[PDB]
């Protein structure tokens, strides 16, 4: 689960559930006097064919969808969470932030460096008052009360 | 009775709740809610606790039946939006230039505390302190 | 019943060459009925499923090889 | 400044282990919460789709059943308010025999709604008065909801159909077979005289062949073995003795005084001759079966074997009395031969083996008799115990039918009709008691709600459909459990019927228990004592 | 079970599959390969032959009726009845309550 | 201890019972106040029977000063929290 | 202390500490028992160590079942126990008045007044109050309506509304049935039998006897229409010789003859019973019932059943007198000379079964001087509560019949006595006027507690009552439904005169003794 979180960031529960179910069914097969080597070979073949079928048939290209695809993906990911119902606004905020932190690299590959979005928490008003700062937010204050608290340019 | 030997007389919700040590995490959540309300606006600390308790009771009423909590949460959020709309609808403006209106507002705020015996003095003290602490530098307004 | 209906829909999609639009039939958890999730807007990255499948397969294979455990006392 | 002393007065005079609760919050709400918890514990066993519960008491004895009274009995309930609810349930079981789960569910709903009424601002007295008024109104309405009457109790098919509903809640899968068996057993008993005895039905549990192999026998079965050589009699002439089959002795003190050689030589011969004469005198009356309640001497057994007499020994005097009723004989206190009137007759007495148990069977070929026995087969002792509990429920239902022949529709139809009528009455009642009356009416919703929850469907639309249909005027429409979706059907044609007395007594007892719990304002519990039970209960 | 709407079909098929434990256990105890013997038995019974079962000595299947492997029908009748009753009793139970012991000594 | 732990996040104030440690009867009867110190796994303070030098109604400042007499105690308010791969940012490249 | 010097392991309270301890205990008892007073009082729940449930409202039952280990509480409990044993009512009022007396006395004692002055004032006020109580009592011919009113004023305060309504008729009818003109009432003649199979409102009165046992022989008749009742105290079972008799035989025939001849003593008395039964009745319609205090062995039971005789064994000792008074026979300790004139008659005897226990009903007697009260209820605690309530009601009706007078209730007499004491206060010479005022204030606790329990406020209700009484002069009490003044006599709220007199005497005596205690010791070890 930790590795799935690190490399993808989503589906950390589905991976655990699928792994446990695979292990349970494989143990049932072994108890049916099927050698574990055959079960492992079959599992490898099945995983390879599942990946191939997914990449061949079930994928949907997002080029013809647009920003609505990103909004829907964010809303789907935010379901089952404390901010699930407020997805209509949270997904817009997420998409705006990700598009804001967008940068390009060599070979013309648009790379989106998440963890550059500084997430600040502060209890108080409702979740609808969560702010998307068009800049950067620091968890720091001025060193002394003498200095002004607002600089224009 | 403070654990270090002090004595606390109060009817403030946050002052009472901060002195209670609990083991159930739900009580910890409620105490944190009380502290949030106290820090954000400084008033209505017992009201938020009472409202949360009542809403959770009426939610348990449906949880006893076969209604999933997600439906209850969706209804609660719709209700919260409608409450905000109605509260803004029934609100009235205040002319902050009027000292009498501000004093009356502070009075209605402190009618429920022990200082209500000396209401005019406390209201004048609070209003004068807030007025003279008001600052505006570099196009930024603050109270602090 | 819900999973049986979903499996029937997907089997009909894979068998009938003219029903390739039924591949998107998923689950509508609010109404408890199958629903075309592509139209409903229920999406997730392909990388999520691919990586989850690969990692789960590798973990199951790793555990499946163990048939003897020796636990030395500390 | 670091410790709260006990307040002067009653707090300081309290004993070391005692507890004192007073007021609404710490007494009434706690009692209501405990009763609600008990109702929740028992709720999932309600209705045909109820689930059996494995209960292990303090003696490792295992009970698996969905009978509410049994579950409460085998539960170490400690909260006194829940204890009152348990006593109400047990009283309902003793009075009627069915409806204990109804009592718990109704009492829990009543107490929960009473807690709500107290919270919103009502007083205890007003709630109690409203509940009493609503209970009176319900008892007035109930006779108007009677749909049909038994109208015959000597028939087999009709009695089986009547008891099918009673024994459908327990053993939902196979209730027709048990209905037929219990109907036959009850019809054999219950002669032309209107009185019917529940005790006259006997249940014998023999392991081995599954519950579908059970049967009813017109007689008695004893898990014993014959003490003589004779093991089968075709024209039994049973003579029953409460005294041991031996030469009786003086009650003061027996001392054989020997003064000459002749007496010593002749004593044993005389004793044996006397015993032989007594046994031959008994046999000369035609009695080919002798039953005794005491020990059997070796000489008596010898002389009974010599004259081809079957010996059956019964340890329990209750078994002896039941056998006397079954055969029609008189338990002679002496060893005198039985007169023509004291001699019992049975059509066949023989030794048989069922499974691995040796039994002695007193069989009547006629379709009558004072006592009938149901032999229960099965693959588990617990399963046969559950079947016996179902048989007890069916027999109690038949007894109630003999008492009162009126029936009301089941499946919550009667409860929904009562709720609707009581709500209509309460809407026209001015004053503060209207809230209590409406809450009492709403408490009836817990029966169809529990049925729908156990059947696996949503209770909300079930209850809404029930209200819609009953507003349309159909008073016999209740829950339909033979459906995967919330649906209702007329249940007068479906045959699901509840006894009028059962509903009447269940409502009365549940209301009384709820009111009695509500009346309590202060609780003073003494320090618990780890004694070996009070002497009275043994 | 292949001739019913489908909710009971899966459960009756599970019952039929569960009935296969006896030949499988025989093969496992004998050191056979249970899967191959079960497949051969299934194929044979499907195409005819009521009394084809596990042949322990020959590591194969054979007509057990002509091999004089006879048991009374009562044995299997009672076994099925008791096993079904036990399974139904276990499945029906949903909650287990264990009271504290008395006189633990 | 509660006050000092509140005002000293680095410290890891903890308490134990005398019965759970199974100490000698003399400890249980005449050495009730025992403030053991573990700095790197060794004592730098073994204060036992601190009642005489602290009294019976001492407060937090008294204990703090008494411990600081021998140099035992080492020398802002965020909103709630700030902490949230290692790829930070880049431009064009 | 000196005792502590002599006995180190002794605890002692001296000087004002003794008064403080005693008054605190009394005030605690009063605070607990305040809610009991009046029909609007709250039921209390009492759970014993074994887990038995006790629902009650009595002051005495509560005091017994409170977990208290205080000496002053023990003193008050003893006073209440004596009150209940003699008069059967007024325990809660006893505790309330004692507590209020101590509180009002301390109100002056704390200001440097010696308790002796307060006690002298208490004695003077008690004398004046007794005189006023004699003056104010209502002497009435005790008809059925007045007894019904008294039974209501007791049971309604003890149990729920219609349950009290039924118990009133039951108690009054039973008392009138057993009462003989110009003779003391023997309450032992009202058997209180309880069964646990019906509702609480099914409690009724049977003009006869109910016995908790039935015929032990299954062949005996379960219902006899016209029965000759035979009440006997003769053993009908085998009994051994007192002097170690023993038997000696030489052959089986001799043993048989000795066995047959050893039962002749009992068989002779059974034969006498059978001969009397044959002589007295020669038709199947008339029945014979034998009720024996001693045991009956199976042989005698069989012999009696063969003659159609219903026999009950091991009857209660008092049941002999009860059956003699109800049926009208003669209890016999021997059958040496028994005659048909010694047989009682009952118009119906039937046997009722209930679970594992059997009951025998003996009804339709000619003029039963001993009746029975059948308590029916679904719970054991309900039966206990009804038993306590009917005990209180029986005592109340008996006291009302004994003393031809009756006192208005609802606290009207307390208000009138308080006014009379205040008026008489100037006549008392010295500083005992403070004690008189304290006594009047203590007497005023009853209307205060009644108003408090009813839900109103004590001060305004009490001043309304006092103003009404002063203006009109009538004995106006407290209306528990509205709080307005109301005449207790005109509505039927009656109190026992003997109960009030005992209250005054006992409360004054115990308060005077407690106030004069200046030291509590425990040095017996
Ligand atoms: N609105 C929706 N309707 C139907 N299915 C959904 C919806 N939203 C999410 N899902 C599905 O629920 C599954 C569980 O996702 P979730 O558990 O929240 O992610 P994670 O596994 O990272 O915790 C996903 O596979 C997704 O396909
Ligand atoms: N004179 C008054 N009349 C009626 N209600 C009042 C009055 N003064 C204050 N309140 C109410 O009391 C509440 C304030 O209670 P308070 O003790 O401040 O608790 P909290 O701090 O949680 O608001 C407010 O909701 C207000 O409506
Ligand atoms: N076939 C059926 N369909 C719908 N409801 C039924 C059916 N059979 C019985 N019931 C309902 O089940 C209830 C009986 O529940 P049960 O488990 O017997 O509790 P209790 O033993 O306390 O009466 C009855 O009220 C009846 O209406
Ligand atoms: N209907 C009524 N209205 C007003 N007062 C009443 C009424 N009934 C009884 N009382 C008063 O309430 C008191 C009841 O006290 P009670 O509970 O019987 O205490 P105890 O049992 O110690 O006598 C009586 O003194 C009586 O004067
Ligand atoms: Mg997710
Ligand atoms: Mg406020
Ligand atoms: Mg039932
Ligand atoms: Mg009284």
């Amino acid at each position: 689960a930790d590795l799935q979180d690190k490399e993808v960031g989503d589906g950390t529960t589905s991976v655990v559930i699928i792994a446990a179910e695979l292990l349970k069914n494989a143990d049932e097969l072994v108890k049916q006097k099927i050698h574990p080597t055959s079960v492992i070979s079959g599992y490898r073949l099945a995983c390879k064919e599942a990946v191939r079928y997914i990449n061949e048939n079930l994928i949907v290209n997002t080029d013809e969808l647009g920003r609505d695809c990103l909004i829907n993906a964010a809303k789907t990911s935010m379901s089952s969470k404390i901010i699930g119902i407020n997805g209509d606004f949270f997904a817009n905020m997420v998409v705006d932030a990700v598009l804001a932190i967008k940068y390009t690299d060599i070979r013309g590959q648009p790379r989106y460096p998440v963890n550059s979005v500084n997430i600040l928490k502060a209890h108080g008003r409702s979740q609808m008052e969560s702010m998307l700062i068009s800049g950067y937010a620091l968890n720091c204050v001025v060193g002394s009360q003498g200095m002004p608290k607002r600089i224009v340019n | 009775l403070d654990p270090m030997g002090g004595i606390v007389m109060t009817n403030d919700g946050n002052a009472i709740l901060r002195e209670i040590q609990v083991q159930h995490p739900a009580a910890k959540s409620m105490i944190e809610i009380s502290r949030t309300q106290d820090e954000e606006v400084g008033d209505g600390t017992t009201s938020v606790i009472i409202l949360a308790g009542e809403m959770l009771s009426v939610a348990e009423h449906f949880l006893e039946q076969q209604m999933h909590p997600t439906v209850v949460i969706s209804a609660y959020r719709k209700a919260l939006d409608d409450m905000i709309s109605t509260l803004k609808k029934i609100s009235i403006p205040v002319d902050i230039s009027d000292s009498d209106m501000m004093l009356n507002i502070i009075n209605s705020s402190i009618t429920t505390k022990a200082i209500s015996r000396w209401s005019s003095l406390a209201c004048n003290i609070a209003l004068d302190a807030v007025k003279m602490v008001q600052f505006e530098e570099n196009g930024r307004k603050e109270i602090d | 019943d819900l999973v049986a209906k979903l499996r029937a829909f997907h089997n009909e999609a894979q068998v009938n060459p003219e029903r390739k639009n039924l591949k998107w039939i998923g689950l509508d958890l609010s109404n408890g009925k199958p629903r075309d999730n592509k139209q409903a807007g229920v999406f997730e990255p392909t990388i999520v499923k691919v990586k989850s499948l690969k990692f789960a397969t590798e973990a199951a294979i790793t555990i499946l090889r163990i048939d003897d455990l020796i636990k030395l006392h500390p | 400044a670091l410790h709260v002393p006990k307040a002067p007065g009653f707090a300081q005079m309290l004993k070391e282990g005692a507890k004192h609760f007073s007021g609404l919050e710490e007494a009434v709400y706690r009692n209501i919460q405990a009763c609600k918890e008990l109702a929740q514990t028992t709720r999932t066993a309600y209705g045909p789709n109820g689930m059996n519960k494995m209960v292990i008491n303090h003696l490792e004895k295992l009970f698996v059943t969905n009978d509410a009274a049994t579950i409460l009995r085998e539960l170490e309930v400690q909260h006194p308010a829940a204890k009152m609810i348990v006593m109400a349930s047990h009283m309902q079981e003793q009075e009627v025999g069915d409806g204990t789960n109804f009592v718990l569910v109704f009492a829990g709903a009543l107490l929960e709604l009473a807690e709500e009424l107290l919270r919103i601002g009502l007083s205890v007295s007003e709630v109690i008065e409203g509940y009493e008024i609503a209970c009176r109104k319900a008892h007035e309405i109930l006779p108007n909801l009677v749909c049909c009457s038994a109208k015959n109790l000597r028939d087999i098919d009709e009695v089986s159909s009547l008891l099918r509903t009673s024994i459908m809640s327990k053993q939902y899968g196979n209730e027709v077979f048990l209905a037929k068996l219990i109907a036959q057993a009850c019809v054999s008993i219950f002669p032309d005289s209107g009185h019917f005895n529940v005790d006259n039905i006997r249940v014998c549990k023999i392991l081995g062949s599954g519950i579908s192999s059970s049967s009813v026998l017109h007689g008695m079965v004893f898990k014993k073995e014959t003490e003589g050589d004779v093991t089968s009699v075709k024209d039994a002439k049973i003579a029953v003795y409460s005294c041991p089959f031996d030469g009786m002795i003086t009650e003061t003190k027996g001392t054989v005084l020997i003064k000459t050689a002749e007496e010593l030589m002749n004593f044993s011969k005389g004793e044996e001759n006397l015993m032989d004469a007594q046994v031959k005198a008994i046999a000369d009356t035609g009695a080919n079966v002798v039953v005794t309640g005491g020990k059997v001497a070796d000489m008596a057994l010898h002389y009974a074997n010599k004259y081809n007499i079957m010996l059956v020994r019964l340890n329990s005097k209750w078994d002896l009395r039941r056998l006397c009723k079954t055969v029609g004989a008189t338990a002679l206190p002496r060893l005198t031969p039985p007169v023509l009137e004291e001699m019992g007759h049975c059509d066949s007495v023989y030794l048989s083996e069922v499974g691995d148990t040796q039994v002695v069977v007193f069989k009547h070929e006629k379709e009558d008799g004072a006592i009938s026995t149901i032999v229960l087969r099965g693959s588990t002792d617990n399963l046969m115990d559950d079947i016996e509990r179902a048989v007890d429920d069916g027999v109690n239902t038949f007894k109630v039918l003999t008492r009162d022949k009126r029936l009301v529709p089941g499946g919550g139809a009667t409860e929904i009709e009562l709720a609707k009528q009581i709500t209509s009455y309460g809407e026209t009642c001015p004053g503060l008691e209207q809230y209590a009356i409406k809450k009492f009416a709403e408490a009836f919703e817990a029966i169809p709600r529990a049925l729908a929850e156990n059947s696996g469907v949503k209770a909300n639309e079930v209850i809404s459909k029930l209200y819609a249909v009953h507003q349309e005027g159909n008073k016999n429409v209740g829950l339909d459990i033979e459906a995967e979706v919330p649906a209702v059907k007329d249940m007068l044609e479906a045959g699901i019927l509840d006894t009028y007395l059962g509903k009447y007594w269940a409502i009365k007892l549940a209301t009384n228990a709820a009111v009695t719990v509500l009346r309590v304002d202060q609780i003073i519990m003494a320090k618990p004592a780890g004694g070996p039970k009070p002497p009275s209960g043994k | 079970s292949r001739t019913i709407p489908g909710k009971q079909q899966l459960l009756i098929g599970a019952y039929a599959k569960a009935l296969e434990i006896i030949p499988r256990q025989l093969c496992d105890n004998a050191g056979f390969d249970a899967t191959n013997i079960l497949n051969k038995l299934r194929a044979r019974h499907a195409q005819g032959g009521t009394w084809y079962g596990v042949d322990i000595n020959n590591e194969d299947i054979a007509d057990n009726f002509e091999a004089f492997v006879w048991e009374p029908a009562m044995v299997r009748i009672n076994a099925l009845t008791a096993a079904s009753e036990a399974a139904c009793l276990i499945v029906s139970v949903d909650e287990t309550i264990k009271n504290p012991r008395s006189t633990v000594d | 201890m509660i006050c000092l732990a509140a005002e000293y996040p680095a410290v890891k104030f903890c308490k134990v019972k005398s019965s759970v440690i199974g100490a000698s009867s003399q400890f249980t009867r005449n050495a009730l106040p025992a403030l053991l110190i573990y700095k790197g796994g060794e004592l730098i303070g073994n204060f036992v029977r601190v009642t005489d030098q602290l009294g019976d109604d001492f407060f937090a400042v008294d204990l703090e000063a008494f411990l600081q007499e021998f140099g035992l105690l080492p020398e802002v308010l965020t909103s709630v929290r700030n902490s949230a791969s290692e790829d930070s940012d880049l431009e064009i490249d | 202390a000196a005792v502590k010097t002599l006995n180190p392991k002794a605890e002692v309270a001296r000087a004002q500490a003794a008064l403080a301890v005693n008054i605190s205990a009394a005030r605690g008892l009063q605070d607990v028992l305040r809610t009991n007073l009046g029909p609007k009082g709250t039921m209390k729940m009492l759970v014993s160590g074994a887990g038995d449930i006790k629902l009650t409202k009595d002051g005495n039952v509560l005091l017994h079942e409170m977990q208290i280990q205080h000496p002053t509480a023990s003193l008050i409990a003893k006073v209440a126990t004596a009150q209940d044993d003699i008069t059967g009512d007024g325990t809660t009022s006893n505790v309330l008045i004692i507590g209020e007396l101590l509180k009002q006395a301390d109100l002056y004692i704390s200001e440097g007044l010696h308790p002796r002055i307060i006690t002298e004032g208490f004695e003077a006020a008690k004398e004046k109050a007794l005189q006023f109580l004699e003056e104010v009592k209502v002497s009435r011919e005790m008809d059925r309506e007045t007894l019904i009113d008294v039974a209501r004023t007791s049971l309604r305060t003890k149990v729920h509304a219609e349950l009290a309504d039924v118990l009133t008729e039951a108690v009054v009818d039973s008392i009138l049935a057993i009462k003989k003109q110009d003779e003391p009432i023997d309450l032992f003649m009202i058997e209180i039998m309880e069964m646990k199979h019906k509702s609480e409102t099914d409690t009724s009165l049977i003009r006869g006897l109910v016995l908790d046992h039935g015929a032990r022989h299954p062949d005996m008749k379960k219902r006899v229409e016209d029965a000759y009742i035979l009440t006997c105290n003769v053993s009908l079972e085998y009994e051994k010789t007192e002097v170690n008799s023993g038997f000696f035989y030489k052959s089986a025939e001799e043993r048989e003859k000795l066995v047959k001849a050893e039962r002749k003593f009992i068989e002779d008395r059974v034969k006498k019973i059978i001969e009397l039964k044959r002589k007295v009745c020669g038709d199947s319609d008339k029945g014979f019932v034998v009720i024996n205090q001693k045991g009956i062995d199976p042989f005698s039971l069989d012999a009696l059943s063969k003659e159609g005789i219903v026999a009950l064994r091991r009857a209660k000792r008092r049941n002999m007198e009860r059956l003699t008074l109800a049926c009208g026979g003669v209890a016999l300790n021997s059958f040496d000379d028994l005659s048909p004139d010694c047989l009682g008659h009952a118009g119906l005897v039937y046997e009722y079964t209930l679970g594992e226990e059997k009951f025998t009903f003996i009804e339709k007697c000619n003029n039963p001087r001993s009746v029975t009260l059948l308590i029916k209820g679904p719970n054991k605690h309900t039966l206990t509560q009804i038993k306590d309530a009917v005990r209180d009601g029986l005592r109340a009706v008996k006291n009302a019949i004994d003393d031809g007078c009756v006192v208005p209730g609802a606290g009207a007499v307390e208000v009138a006595m308080a006014e009379a004491l205040i008026k008489h206060k100037p006549s008392v010479k010295g500083r005992a006027q403070l004690g008189v005022q304290a006594f009047a204030d203590a007497l005023l606790i009853i209307p205060k507690v009644l108003a408090q329990n009813s839900g109103f406020d004590l001060q305004e209700t009490l001043v309304k009552i006092q103003a009404e009484h002063s203006e009109s002069g009538q004995l106006v009490g407290v209306d528990l439904n509205t709080g307005e003044p109301m005449v207790a006599a005109e509505v039927g709220v009656w109190d026992n005169y003997c109960v009030k007199k005992q209250l005054l005497h006992s409360c004054t005596v115990i308060a005077t003794n407690i106030l004069l205690v200046d030291e509590i010791m425990r040095a017996g070890m």
